[PDB]
């Protein structure tokens, strides 16, 4: 054939730190089906946001919002327990099915998304010529994130593996450790990846007495 | 591998 119907920008979903994970990847003839596993961001968490994109850009922000809903029920357990099988389905019309389902509760959501929704020809083109302009700090951006996420996680669980402990050392162990938490608390906040694993790094050391 | 979804509002 020289000629077949296509989705034309890559579909996805949002995920922490508010980055386009990839779902259907753009050109991809349709119709199509693909299914992706997902976890919770954080510690007992019993609910989840699916925030559907069209687009080609690493901050979902840049990217064309299709729609969204929330699946609810889930039991709250600890990050990265709950499998979370999020599906997107196109079918023949162009019709867009987004489907979430948390595979221990049973719990589902769904939407459906109108074929003559998200970018026009003009605004895809411009995605695409945008996209790659912005290659490098797309790429800049994504791990920053992965960074981020990393240590907002290291922050957690440094927390909790303190206030989990009463011989907590000379309790100069532990002081030195909530005068790293901020730093990193801190360092978190801000757009350099470096300066958030040179605080992690910091962190990691004075750490030794909770870390055995 | 594996991603990790946020929470609602």
């Amino acid at each position: 054939v020289l000629l077949l119907d296509v989705t034309p920008l890559s579909l996805g979903i949002e995920t922490m730190g508010g980055v386009m994970t990839t779902l259907i990847a753009k050109n991809t003839t349709i119709p199509t089906k693909h299914s992706q596993v997902f976890s919770t961001a954080e510690d007992n968490q019993s609910a989840v946001t699916i925030h559907v994109l069209q687009g080609e850009r690493k901050r979902a922000a840049d990217n064309k919002s299709l729609g969204q809903f929330n699946l609810d029920g889930i039991n709250p357990a600890p990050r990265g327990m709950p499998q979370i099988e999020v599906t997107f389905d196109i079918d023949a019309d162009g019709i867009l099915h987004v489907s979430a389902k948390d595979k221990n509760s049973g719990k589902e959501q769904k939407i459906t998304i109108k074929a003559s929704s998200g970018l026009n020809e003009d605004e895809i083109q411009k995605m695409v010529r945008d996209a790659e302009a912005n290659a490098e700090a797309d790429r800049k951006f994504e791990e920053l994130v992965q960074t981020r996420n990393q240590g907002d996680h290291l922050l957690h669980s440094t927390r909790k593996q303190v206030e989990e402990a009463g011989d907590k050392l000379p309790a100069d162990d532990k002081t030195a450790i909530e005068s790293a938490l901020t730093a990193l608390e801190t360092a978190l906040k801000g757009e350099d990846k470096a300066a958030i694993e040179a605080k992690m790094q910091e962190l990691a050391q004075v750490s030794q007495k909770l870390m055995e | 591998k594996l991603y990790a979804l946020p929470r609602p509002t």
